[PDB]
């Protein structure tokens, strides 16, 4: 009797704590940080693919991966942040090779201050009147710098 | 950390990449410096700007008034790239305070031909020097690159550990287990 592949019941989603060499498909290598979505598991595997890049899809260790969830507000702010960044973060290069220095400047400010703000939002170590005026401060960045880069425009969630 | 260092080495020469093109950019842009020891009714300053395909420098004197700064070329206007044999700095400059020794850098080329200048500050040294290098083929050794490594690849690393945001990281590689004894999978790919 060997060790069958099921479906992932409550490991939905995970991330790599480490950087893993796969030997090629069906082995799916990734690099600490990756976020990925799990769909089964046999044994110490589990098969899943990179939220990323869901056509980049294979078998990783259980070993590798730290399972987390993916409701208190701050928790989807928090995601929206991440998001954001990654949006930021590609303009911010085009900005750096162009030299438009004032605006990759700007960038560079509102991504650290984006980054420390979601930081303290995940700590739950915020009483509750700070937190709400520390959300606050974290919508507007968004939607300033959103604005200023010509992105989409949120709306309140 | 093990894996972060594992992970910065994997990036580090798309930012050198993007690095190096924005050197060559600025470049092209060029930048305007000042003559050393210039005198009777001689410009004191001039400019230098690498050609919009990347293959000539072209310079000449400047005219620096409360209105503007217009270029005004002489008959030596050029100085191809493929012609250049090298770029000495400091004291290796023919033209060599002290001051002025950490700005000051030459463009040999040809027979003994040689474009002297002296960087209007320590960042246009830097810009001119990775970028001359970049041109010939050779390493971008200023510490603007390494700031700009230092500012650019922190930030992706950044980006790219968000979500390890309050999980413990190991020291060591987690164990590799042995390999599935079969792949006959519930659900399909893609």
């Amino acid at each position: 009797g060997m060790a069958p592949w099921r479906k992932a019941d409550k490991e939905r989603h995970g991330v790599a704590i480490y950087n893993f060499q796969g030997s090629g498909a069906p082995q799916l290598s990734l690099q600490i940080g990756d976020v990925v979505r799990i769909q089964e598991t046999c044994g110490d595997w589990y098969r899943g693919y990179l939220i990323k890049h869901k056509m980049l899809q294979g078998i990783f260790p259980k070993s590798f991966i730290h399972i987390k969830e993916v409701i208190p507000a701050e928790i989807p702010l928090a995601q929206e942040v991440t998001t954001t960044l990654w949006e930021w973060g590609s303009i911010w290069k085009q900005l750096y090779v162009a030299s438009k220095k004032e605006r990759f400047l700007q960038v560079q400010s509102m991504m650290y201050d984006l980054m420390e703000w979601r930081s303290q939002l995940l700590s739950g170590t915020l009483p509750k009147d700070e937190l709400k005026e520390l959300k606050q401060k974290v919508t507007s960045k968004i939607d300033y710098g959103n604005k200023i880069l010509e992105l989409d425009l949120i709306v309140r969630d | 950390s093990g894996p972060i260092l594992e992970l910065k080495e994997k990036i580090q020469p798309e930012i050198l990449e993007l690095i190096k093109q924005q050197r060559l950019n600025r470049l092209v842009e060029g930048t305007c410096f000042r003559k050393l020891n210039a005198r009777r009714r001689q410009d004191k300053f001039w400019y230098c700007r690498l050609s919009p395909n990347h293959k000539v420098l072209h310079y000449g004197d400047l005219e620096e008034s409360p209105q503007g700064e217009v270029p005004h070329d002489s008959l030596q206007d050029k100085l191809p790239v493929a012609d250049i044999k090298a770029v000495v700095t400091g004291k290796d400059c023919p033209h060599m305070n002290k001051e002025v020794l950490e700005l000051a850098f030459s463009i040999l080329y040809d027979s003994n031909c040689q474009l002297n200048f002296i960087a209007p500050d320590k960042h246009e040294y830097c810009i001119w020097t990775d970028g001359l290098n970049a041109l010939l083929g050779k390493d971008m050794m200023s510490d603007l690159t390494r700031n700009d490594l230092d500012t650019l690849l922190s930030m992706e690393i950044k980006l790219r550990l968000l979500d390890l945001e309050n999980i413990q990281i190991p020291d060591a590689p987690p164990p590799i287990p042995k390999e599935p004894s079969n792949y006959d999978f519930v659900y399909d790919c893609n």
